[PDB]
Protein backbone atom coordinates (compact mmCIF):
# COMPACT_ATOMS: atom_id res chain seq x y z
CA UNK A 1 0.00 0.00 0.00
CA UNK A 2 2.23 2.78 -1.34
CA UNK A 3 0.04 5.80 -0.57
CA UNK A 4 2.39 8.20 -2.30
CA UNK A 5 1.41 11.52 -3.83
CA UNK A 6 0.29 11.67 -7.47
CA UNK A 7 3.16 12.45 -9.82
CA UNK A 8 1.80 15.83 -11.02
CA UNK A 9 1.14 17.04 -7.47
CA UNK A 10 4.56 15.86 -6.26
CA UNK A 11 6.24 17.71 -9.13
CA UNK A 12 4.23 20.88 -8.43
CA UNK A 13 5.04 20.82 -4.71
CA UNK A 14 8.73 21.53 -5.37
CA UNK A 15 8.13 25.27 -5.83
CA UNK A 16 5.69 25.57 -2.92
CA UNK A 17 8.23 26.69 -0.27
CA UNK A 18 8.98 29.72 -2.44
CA UNK A 19 5.25 30.52 -2.42
CA UNK A 20 5.18 30.17 1.37
CA UNK A 21 8.14 32.52 1.80
CA UNK A 22 6.54 35.01 -0.58
CA UNK A 23 3.32 34.90 1.44
CA UNK A 24 5.27 35.45 4.67
CA UNK A 25 7.02 38.52 3.27
CA UNK A 26 3.88 39.88 1.62
CA UNK A 27 1.80 39.51 4.78
CA UNK A 28 4.58 41.22 6.73
CA UNK A 29 4.66 44.13 4.29
CA UNK A 30 0.87 44.50 4.20
CA UNK A 31 0.56 44.29 7.99
CA UNK A 32 3.33 46.86 8.45
CA UNK A 33 1.57 49.28 6.11
CA UNK A 34 -1.77 48.63 7.82
CA UNK A 35 -0.33 49.24 11.29
CA UNK A 36 1.62 52.34 10.24
CA UNK A 37 -1.52 53.92 8.78
CA UNK A 38 -3.73 52.59 11.60
CA UNK A 39 -1.84 53.76 14.69
CA UNK A 40 -1.97 57.55 14.10
CA UNK A 41 -5.72 57.56 13.42
CA UNK A 42 -6.67 54.56 15.61
CA UNK A 43 -8.50 53.28 12.51
CA UNK A 44 -8.23 52.98 8.73
CA UNK A 45 -9.73 56.35 7.85
CA UNK A 46 -11.39 56.51 4.45
CA UNK A 47 -9.63 58.69 1.91
CA UNK A 48 -10.82 62.28 1.89
CA UNK A 49 -11.69 62.22 -1.81
CA UNK A 50 -13.72 59.02 -1.31
CA UNK A 51 -16.49 61.01 0.36
CA UNK A 52 -19.40 63.29 -0.44
CA UNK A 53 -19.13 67.07 -0.29
CA UNK A 54 -21.24 67.23 2.88
CA UNK A 55 -19.22 64.42 4.47
CA UNK A 56 -15.97 66.22 3.65
CA UNK A 57 -17.28 69.44 5.20
CA UNK A 58 -18.42 67.64 8.36
CA UNK A 59 -15.09 65.82 8.68
CA UNK A 60 -12.97 68.96 8.28
CA UNK A 61 -15.18 71.36 10.27
CA UNK A 62 -13.55 70.43 13.58
CA UNK A 63 -10.02 70.75 12.20
CA UNK A 64 -10.84 74.16 10.72
CA UNK A 65 -12.33 75.31 14.02
CA UNK A 66 -9.38 74.11 16.10
CA UNK A 67 -6.64 75.39 13.78
CA UNK A 68 -7.98 78.63 12.24
CA UNK A 69 -11.18 79.88 13.88
CA UNK A 70 -9.87 79.92 17.45
CA UNK A 71 -6.57 81.72 16.69
CA UNK A 72 -8.49 84.10 14.42
CA UNK A 73 -11.01 85.01 17.14
CA UNK A 74 -8.42 85.15 19.96
CA UNK A 75 -5.93 87.09 17.83
CA UNK A 76 -4.05 89.96 19.46
CA UNK A 77 -1.65 92.40 17.77
CA UNK A 78 1.23 91.08 19.88
CA UNK A 79 0.50 87.36 19.43
CA UNK A 80 2.09 87.19 15.98
CA UNK A 81 5.75 86.21 15.92
CA UNK A 82 8.09 89.00 14.84
CA UNK A 83 10.03 86.53 12.67
CA UNK A 84 7.07 86.12 10.26
CA UNK A 85 7.03 82.36 10.95
CA UNK A 86 3.24 82.29 11.05
CA UNK A 87 0.87 79.58 9.87
CA UNK A 88 0.27 79.52 6.13
CA UNK A 89 -3.14 80.47 4.69
CA UNK A 90 -5.62 77.63 4.32
CA UNK A 91 -5.92 78.51 0.62
CA UNK A 92 -2.39 79.61 -0.23
CA UNK A 93 -2.16 82.53 -2.65
CA UNK B 1 -9.05 108.60 13.49
CA UNK B 2 -9.14 110.19 10.03
CA UNK B 3 -12.93 110.53 10.14
CA UNK B 4 -16.16 108.57 10.47
CA UNK B 5 -17.05 109.42 6.87
CA UNK B 6 -13.60 108.26 5.73
CA UNK B 7 -13.99 104.97 7.59
CA UNK B 8 -17.46 104.43 6.12
CA UNK B 9 -16.19 105.13 2.59
CA UNK B 10 -13.27 102.73 3.07
CA UNK B 11 -15.52 99.95 4.36
CA UNK B 12 -18.27 100.32 1.74
CA UNK B 13 -17.56 98.14 -1.28
CA UNK B 14 -20.83 97.74 -3.23
CA UNK B 15 -23.49 100.22 -4.29
CA UNK B 16 -26.17 97.50 -4.23
CA UNK B 17 -26.09 95.28 -1.14
CA UNK B 18 -28.60 92.62 -2.24
CA UNK B 19 -25.72 90.38 -3.39
CA UNK B 20 -23.13 88.75 -1.11
CA UNK B 21 -19.66 88.49 -2.66
CA UNK B 22 -17.12 87.48 0.00
CA UNK B 23 -13.57 88.64 -0.67
CA UNK B 24 -11.14 85.84 -1.50
CA UNK B 25 -7.54 86.04 -2.68
CA UNK B 26 -8.19 82.82 -4.62
CA UNK B 27 -10.97 80.26 -5.03
CA UNK B 28 -10.53 76.63 -4.03
CA UNK B 29 -10.51 74.14 -6.91
CA UNK B 30 -9.20 70.76 -5.74
CA UNK B 31 -11.46 68.30 -3.92
CA UNK B 32 -14.67 69.95 -5.12
CA UNK B 33 -13.49 73.33 -3.79
CA UNK B 34 -12.44 72.02 -0.39
CA UNK B 35 -9.27 71.59 1.68
CA UNK B 36 -8.03 68.07 2.35
CA UNK B 37 -5.26 69.06 4.78
CA UNK B 38 -6.48 71.67 7.28
CA UNK B 39 -3.13 71.62 9.08
CA UNK B 40 0.43 72.88 8.89
CA UNK B 41 2.97 71.16 6.67
CA UNK B 42 4.71 69.69 9.72
CA UNK B 43 1.42 68.27 11.00
CA UNK B 44 0.52 66.93 7.56
CA UNK B 45 3.83 65.09 7.37
CA UNK B 46 3.90 63.76 10.93
CA UNK B 47 0.26 62.82 11.51
CA UNK B 48 0.56 60.01 8.95
CA UNK B 49 3.07 58.23 11.23
CA UNK B 50 2.68 59.70 14.75
CA UNK B 51 -0.29 59.40 17.08
CA UNK B 52 -1.89 62.35 18.85
CA UNK B 53 -2.34 64.68 15.87
CA UNK B 54 -5.81 63.36 15.01
CA UNK B 55 -8.51 64.55 17.40
CA UNK B 56 -11.14 61.84 16.79
CA UNK B 57 -14.09 64.00 15.77
CA UNK B 58 -16.32 61.49 17.55
C1 LIG C 1 20.76 42.78 23.75
C2 LIG C 1 21.00 43.68 24.98
C3 LIG C 1 19.81 44.64 25.23
C4 LIG C 1 19.56 45.61 24.03
C5 LIG C 1 18.44 46.63 24.36
C6 LIG C 1 18.19 47.59 23.15
C7 LIG C 1 17.15 48.70 23.49
C8 LIG C 1 15.76 48.12 23.84
C9 LIG C 1 14.67 49.24 23.95
C10 LIG C 1 15.01 50.26 25.07
C11 LIG C 1 13.95 51.39 25.18
C12 LIG C 1 12.56 50.84 25.57
C13 LIG C 1 11.56 52.00 25.85
C14 LIG C 1 10.19 51.44 26.27
C15 LIG C 1 9.23 52.57 26.71
C16 LIG C 1 8.87 53.56 25.59
C17 LIG C 1 8.11 52.83 24.47
C18 LIG C 1 7.49 53.80 23.42
O1 LIG C 1 7.89 54.90 23.26
O2 LIG C 1 6.42 53.26 22.67
C19 LIG C 1 5.16 53.88 22.93
C20 LIG C 1 4.43 54.05 21.61
C21 LIG C 1 3.09 54.77 21.80
O3 LIG C 1 2.50 54.35 23.03
P1 LIG C 1 1.05 53.55 22.90
O4 LIG C 1 0.12 54.34 22.01
O5 LIG C 1 0.60 53.21 24.30
O6 LIG C 1 1.46 52.12 22.15
C22 LIG C 1 0.45 51.12 21.97
C23 LIG C 1 0.44 50.69 20.48
O7 LIG C 1 1.20 51.59 19.72
C24 LIG C 1 -1.00 50.63 19.93
O8 LIG C 1 -0.98 49.93 18.70
P2 LIG C 1 -2.34 49.91 17.74
O9 LIG C 1 -3.46 49.21 18.48
O10 LIG C 1 -2.59 51.30 17.20
O11 LIG C 1 -1.86 48.92 16.48
C25 LIG C 1 -0.84 49.41 15.63
C26 LIG C 1 0.51 48.86 16.09
C27 LIG C 1 0.42 47.34 16.13
O12 LIG C 1 1.41 46.82 15.26
C28 LIG C 1 2.49 46.16 15.93
O13 LIG C 1 3.49 46.70 16.26
C29 LIG C 1 2.22 44.65 16.19
C30 LIG C 1 3.09 43.75 15.24
C31 LIG C 1 2.84 44.15 13.74
C32 LIG C 1 3.36 43.02 12.78
C33 LIG C 1 4.89 42.72 12.97
C34 LIG C 1 5.32 41.57 12.00
C35 LIG C 1 6.85 41.26 12.15
C36 LIG C 1 7.26 40.04 11.26
C37 LIG C 1 6.84 40.25 9.77
C38 LIG C 1 7.53 39.20 8.85
C39 LIG C 1 9.04 39.51 8.67
C40 LIG C 1 9.69 38.54 7.65
C41 LIG C 1 11.11 39.01 7.22
C42 LIG C 1 12.11 39.20 8.39
C43 LIG C 1 12.51 37.86 9.09
C44 LIG C 1 11.61 37.52 10.31
C45 LIG C 1 12.11 36.23 11.00
O14 LIG C 1 1.47 49.13 15.11
C46 LIG C 1 1.97 50.47 15.03
O15 LIG C 1 1.64 51.30 15.81
C47 LIG C 1 2.97 50.75 13.88
C48 LIG C 1 4.33 50.11 14.25
C49 LIG C 1 4.94 49.35 13.03
C50 LIG C 1 6.26 48.63 13.45
C51 LIG C 1 7.13 48.24 12.21
C52 LIG C 1 7.11 46.70 11.95
C53 LIG C 1 7.77 45.90 13.11
C54 LIG C 1 8.60 44.72 12.57
C55 LIG C 1 9.94 45.21 11.98
C56 LIG C 1 10.56 44.18 11.02
C57 LIG C 1 11.88 44.72 10.42
C58 LIG C 1 12.32 43.92 9.16
C59 LIG C 1 12.67 42.43 9.49
C60 LIG C 1 13.98 42.30 10.33
C61 LIG C 1 14.47 40.82 10.32
C62 LIG C 1 15.75 40.61 11.15
C63 LIG C 1 16.25 39.16 11.01
O16 LIG C 1 4.14 52.74 21.22
C64 LIG C 1 4.44 52.34 19.89
O17 LIG C 1 4.53 53.12 19.00
C65 LIG C 1 4.65 50.81 19.67
C66 LIG C 1 5.54 50.53 18.42
C67 LIG C 1 5.77 49.00 18.29
C68 LIG C 1 6.67 48.69 17.05
C69 LIG C 1 6.90 47.17 16.87
C70 LIG C 1 7.81 46.60 18.00
C71 LIG C 1 8.04 45.08 17.84
C72 LIG C 1 6.71 44.28 18.02
C73 LIG C 1 6.95 42.74 18.08
C74 LIG C 1 7.57 42.17 16.75
C75 LIG C 1 9.13 42.05 16.84
C76 LIG C 1 9.69 41.32 15.57
C77 LIG C 1 11.21 41.04 15.72
C78 LIG C 1 11.73 40.17 14.54
C79 LIG C 1 13.20 39.75 14.78
C80 LIG C 1 13.69 38.76 13.70
C81 LIG C 1 15.13 38.29 14.03
C1 LIG D 1 23.63 43.79 11.57
C2 LIG D 1 22.51 44.64 12.17
C3 LIG D 1 21.18 44.35 11.48
C4 LIG D 1 20.09 45.31 11.96
C5 LIG D 1 18.73 44.93 11.37
C6 LIG D 1 17.65 45.98 11.70
C7 LIG D 1 16.68 46.16 10.52
C8 LIG D 1 15.86 47.46 10.63
C9 LIG D 1 14.79 47.39 11.74
C10 LIG D 1 13.99 48.71 11.81
C11 LIG D 1 12.70 48.58 12.63
C12 LIG D 1 12.98 48.43 14.13
C13 LIG D 1 11.71 48.75 14.94
C14 LIG D 1 12.01 48.75 16.44
C15 LIG D 1 10.88 49.42 17.25
C16 LIG D 1 10.78 50.93 16.97
C17 LIG D 1 9.76 51.55 17.95
C18 LIG D 1 9.66 53.06 17.79
O1 LIG D 1 10.41 53.67 17.11
O2 LIG D 1 8.61 53.71 18.52
C19 LIG D 1 7.73 54.47 17.73
C20 LIG D 1 7.01 55.41 18.67
C21 LIG D 1 5.68 55.88 18.09
O3 LIG D 1 4.84 56.23 19.19
P1 LIG D 1 3.72 57.44 19.02
O4 LIG D 1 3.35 57.53 17.56
O5 LIG D 1 2.61 57.26 20.03
O6 LIG D 1 4.63 58.77 19.40
C22 LIG D 1 3.99 59.99 19.66
C23 LIG D 1 3.87 60.13 21.19
N1 LIG D 1 3.33 61.37 21.71
C24 LIG D 1 2.00 61.60 21.17
C25 LIG D 1 3.25 61.31 23.15
C26 LIG D 1 4.19 62.48 21.33
O7 LIG D 1 7.81 56.55 18.84
C27 LIG D 1 8.41 56.75 20.10
O8 LIG D 1 8.48 55.90 20.92
C28 LIG D 1 8.99 58.15 20.35
C29 LIG D 1 10.52 58.16 20.48
C30 LIG D 1 11.19 57.68 19.19
C31 LIG D 1 12.71 57.66 19.35
C32 LIG D 1 13.45 57.23 18.07
C33 LIG D 1 13.22 55.74 17.75
C34 LIG D 1 14.20 55.27 16.67
C35 LIG D 1 14.23 53.72 16.55
C36 LIG D 1 15.47 53.24 15.74
C37 LIG D 1 15.65 51.70 15.83
C38 LIG D 1 17.01 51.27 15.23
C39 LIG D 1 17.32 49.78 15.52
C40 LIG D 1 18.76 49.43 15.11
C41 LIG D 1 19.14 48.01 15.55
C42 LIG D 1 20.62 47.73 15.30
C43 LIG D 1 21.01 46.35 15.81
C44 LIG D 1 22.50 46.11 15.61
Amino acid sequence: VNTAYPTPLKTILKTTPAFVVYFVFGLGFSTVIYDVVYHPKDRIERFYFRSSKFERLSRKRDEKLRHYFKPAIEWQPWYNTSTNNNTRPLLRY
Amino acid sequence: VHGEEYAQKMQKRFHQTDIWAPFRHRYAYMYNSSNKNVKDYKQVTLSRYINGFDKFNV
